[PDB]
């Protein structure tokens, strides 16, 4: 037992293992200890995969790197390619043309929406929504709930919900429950009424059909989704208005705009209202657990500058907050060797000196799969992992030694802080948060006949509910932003600038013989960075620090815990043998384990 | 009664799972609700941990030799297999156990089919394709990074309709989807035939949609349905959007030189 970051870790209680953690990308094991009252007093995050992309990249051509690292992850598809081309461009002093900037921004924001919406409905919703309870729902009351939750959403009739419900019933009555098989249905951790459950499952099915339309934006600009193509120096999708012979003409741009408009409708009418409603009801039930590090330490690099290459115009302005002091945002510099560092003290890697963290330009990735002496089981049959030693394929990133939470919630807390200090570029996220708090505290309770609450954003945001809300709000904001990017793109093209690629330094003979660069991205799950060293036209070093690397990290040299482990602390479980609460909170980070380990 | 599918994940990026849910004809919704019984799948399944583990045994018993094992990703042989851990044990043990009683095995994507990115040199985990580990079962390879959505659901549709594996080429790929090279029906082929090429990105030739051979396009050596079926309900494909094919459905495509290095001996194509 020991204390760290205000958390009292104790491993003397009952040990519970969750392996595999499902409804995530990739492979994770989670262990917790619970006390005599089923409250979590210890949490252990274990990344259970590694591929070694950083090793594979050595000696290759920097221009090819984006395609390799894109295959770090097919869920957050393209965000690694973006980081890579940015990193190489930074190393080689390449400035991309305006159209390439705007197209990359549109692609990035499309990924944000697709990733966030699919995560919530298809990975997260089943932690809040009891599908069996949806079978008992009354169609008319479901219709009336739908009309209160989102008046503008056209799919609100009683017969529509009846038909969806009946197909569910037929599915369940077959005896082949598929993904609902052996679920935790009926647990008291589920609090939604039948009608809310039917509404949510209906939207699960709606989102499943619609999500494939949104990614056609990627397909136009990048050829395919998953894994659209990128390019060092710009974008491959050359523009010609006068014309069916080029990748991009006005018809293709009109198609993109139509998809963007549909996205805006979905976020506004389906996704944001559902999260506000579900958040309200779980708030009413008192389920405000899962804050973890969000109550103290949050980080993002900052993203989406209005003016390209001008960081002061970031529309999700970043930095670092410490100790829950929202009146002081520290600037974060990815080039500073004393800021972003990764430890491997409790990870399956080795350094020359493991008492220190390495900045990623000096990063090292040598595998070292070894288990501690207090392990229960064997090297190939683990029963209880030994967290006092090395226990994960995820490295431990820290900022000036501090453990930080990253992600949409972090970006929204930072945006709120920036807006309060006079930053005008953060106006829209501030507006969203205040709107959301009013809906959750007052408007939705009034509509459903529930008592009003008076939670501040300070109290509400650092929670699993808050983390889920911020993701939805971010999806909405991204859809809005790329609507504006589209207009700017078409305006620039019509003004006569059709350029999509700067090829001045395409040939390696033009490069400096040694160079280093960094590319950062506000990826769906938080702060993403790629750090590259180039030597004689080849990759000397390539190190990735990925958002789930931050959040999912094991303990550092000082024994400080990461965001996942902190978020599970102090949480009661209804049943220790049903990981409902563990899944709900872990899923609120949208873990991507392939990303975390790469 | 719908055919049970147990969809396992080894070392992977999950692109094949994402591609699958992009299918428009048929909809993934309709596949899951009305065609198969997707009984194990880490991406979507409600159960976790011990409850998830318990499903495998239950389906294998009830549907012995009548379920499909779909594998996304691949097993690592280094680190004692513990560079991919499931239930505290190496993934390769899960793969072999579930393969035992499968009616058929689908190797989704380049990872399961050939190795893909983790198997690129120097392959630090010794990631190994499914067919080199499971040697006593019929395996259909559906390569690509990821495969086209409609190719994935097309394979499922064929298998469910006929209860047979579709006709395969020498490399174990379905001829109905992998009989054509990209270069055969690529819409830029008339430019190739006329010697009309892009030489630098965004040159006048690129703006007229000239052939991408000299920018490294591997269409002439790559078998897939991208030039006809195309991507995301036939919206585009890599070449239409201006990037050469990188050869992503072909065995060992990461180690055939830079993606921007042209194929030699153009007179062969
Ligand atoms: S080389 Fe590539 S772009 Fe040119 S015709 Fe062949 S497949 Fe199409
Ligand atoms: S890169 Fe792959 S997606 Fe098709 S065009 Fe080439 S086989
Ligand atoms: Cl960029
Ligand atoms: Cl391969
Ligand atoms: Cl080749
Ligand atoms: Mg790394
Ligand atoms: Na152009």
């Amino acid at each position: 037992a020991y204390a760290t970051q205000g958390f009292n870790l104790d491993d003397r209680g009952r040990r519970i293992v969750v392996d595999p953690v499902t409804r995530i990308e990739g492979h994770m094991r989670c262990e917790v200890n619970v006390d005599a009252n089923n409250v979590i007093r210890n949490a252990v995050s274990t990344g259970t995969m590694w591929r070694g992309l950083e090793v594979i990249l050595k000696g290759r051509d920097p221009r090819d790197a984006w395609a390799f690292v894109e295959r770090i992850c097919g869920v957050c598809t393209g965000c690694h390619a973006l980081a890579s081309v940015r990193a190489v461009e930074n190393a080689l002093d390449i400035r991309i043309p305006k159209n390439a900037h705007l197209i990359r921004e549109i692609m990035a924001k499309t990924l944000q929406v697709h990733d966030h919406a699919v995560h919530f409905y298809h990975l997260h919703a089943l932690d809040w929504v009891d599908v069996m309870s949806a079978l008992k729902a009354d169609p008319k009351r479901t219709s009336e709930l739908q009309q209160l939750v989102s008046p503008a959403h056209p799919l609100s009739s009683a017969g529509y919900f009846r038909d969806i419900q009946n197909r569910l019933k037929r599915f369940v009555e077959s005896g082949q429950l598929g993904p609902f098989m052996n679920g935790y249905w009926g647990s008291k951790a589920y609090v939604l009424p039948p009608e809310a459950n039917l509404m949510a499952v209906t939207h699960y099915l709606e989102a499943l059909d619609l999500q494939k339309e949104w990614v056609k934006i990627h397909t136009i600009f990048g050829g395919k989704n998953p894994h659209p193509n990128y390019l060092v120096g710009g974008v491959p999708c050359a523009i010609n208005l006068d014309a069916a012979s080029a990748p991009v003409n006005m018809e293709r741009l009109s198609f993109v705009k139509a998809r963007i408009d549909e996205i805006i409708e979905f976020n506004k009418n389906v996704y944001v209202p559902d999260v506000l409603a579900i958040g309200t009801l779980y708030k009413q039930a008192g389920w405000l657990y899962g804050g973890g590090l969000a109550a103290t330490n949050v980080l993002d690099y900052g993203e989406y500058p209005n003016v390209a290459y001008n960081k002061s115009t970031d529309q999700l302005p970043g930095g670092a907050i410490l100790n829950g002091n929202w009146d002081e945002v520290f600037p974060v510099d990815p080039r500073d060797s004393q800021q972003v560092q990764e430890f491997v003290s409790h990870s399956w890697y080795k350094y020359a000196d493991e008492s220190v963290g390495l900045h990623p330009w000096d990063g090292v990735t040598e595998p070292n799969y070894v288990l501690g002496a207090n392990t229960k089981g064997t090297r190939t049959r683990i029963e209880q992992i030994d967290e006092s030693a090395k226990y994960s394929w995820i490295k431990s990133p820290r900022w000036r030694g501090h453990a930080m939470e990253v992600g949409p919630l972090s970006r929204y807390i930072l945006a709120y802080a920036h807006a309060r200090s006079g930053n005008k570029y953060a106006e829209r996220p501030k507006e969203q948060l205040e709107y959301s708090a009013q809906m959750i505290n007052s408007a939705i309770p009034k509509a459903l006949g529930l008592p009003e609450t008076q939670y501040t954003l300070k109290q509400l945001l650092p929670s699993t509910i808050g983390r889920t809300l911020a993701r939805a709000l971010e999806s909405q904001y991204c859809g809005e932003m790329m609507h504006s990017d589209w207009h700017d793109l078409v305006a620039n093209i019509r003004a006569g600038d059709t350029a999509t690629a700067n090829v001045d330094k395409w040939d390696p003979a033009t490069w400096p013989l040694q160079a280093k660069g960094v590319g950062t991205v506000a990826a769906p799950r938080g702060a993403l960075g790629h750090w590259i060293r180039i030597k004689d036209g080849r990759i000397e070093n390539y190190q990735c620090v990925v958002p789930t690397t931050w959040n999912g990290s094991p303990r550092d040299y000082k024994g400080q815990i990461g965001a996942f482990e902190a978020s599970l602390m102090n949480t009661p479980m209804v049943n220790p043998e049903q990981p409902v609460e563990i899944l709900r909170t872990l899923h609120s980070f949208d873990p991507c384990l392939a990303c975390s380990t790469h | 009664p719908r055919t049970p599918v147990l969809w396992l994940h080894g070392l992977e990026c999950t692109c094949c799972s994402e591609s699958f849910i992009r299918s428009a004809h048929p909809l993934a919704k309709d596949v899951v609700l009305s065609m198969i019984s997707l009984d194990y799948d880490d991406t979507l399944m409600a159960a976790a941990g011990h409850q998830a583990e318990a499903i495998l045994e239950e389906i294998m018993t009830k549907y012995k030799g009548n379920y499909i094992l779909a594998v996304e990703g691949n097993p690592p042989l280094n680190q004692d297999g513990m560079s991919c851990i499931i239930g505290g044990r190496p993934f390769i043990e899960q793969l072999k156990y579930v393969a035992k009683d499968a009616k058929a095995i689908i190797s989704w994507g380049s990872c399961a089919s050939w190795g893909c990115v983790q198997a690129a040199k120097p392959n630090p985990t010794q990631a190994t394709p499914v067919h080199k580990v499971i040697t006593d079962k019929p395996i259909i390879k559906v390569p690509g990074c990821p495969p086209i959505a409609e190719v994935m659901t097309g394979v499922i549709t064929y298998m469910l309709t006929f209860d047979r594996i579709p006709e395969l080429d020498r490399q174990g790929r379905p001829k109905m989807f992998y009989s054509q090279r990209i270069h055969d029906k690529c819409y830029r082929r008339p430019h190739f035939d006329a010697g009309q090429f892009v030489e630098e990105w965004d040159d006048e030739s690129a703006r007229k949609g000239f052939c991408l051979y000299k920018m490294g396009c591997k269409g002439p050596t790559t078998y897939n349905a991208c030039s006809t079926t195309r991507w995301n309900e036939g919206t585009s494909f890599p070449i239409q959007s201006g990037h050469g094919c990188i050869g992503c459905s072909e065995d060992g495509f990461w180690d055939k030189g830079s993606f921007y290095d042209r194929l030699t001996g153009i007179s062969q194509f």
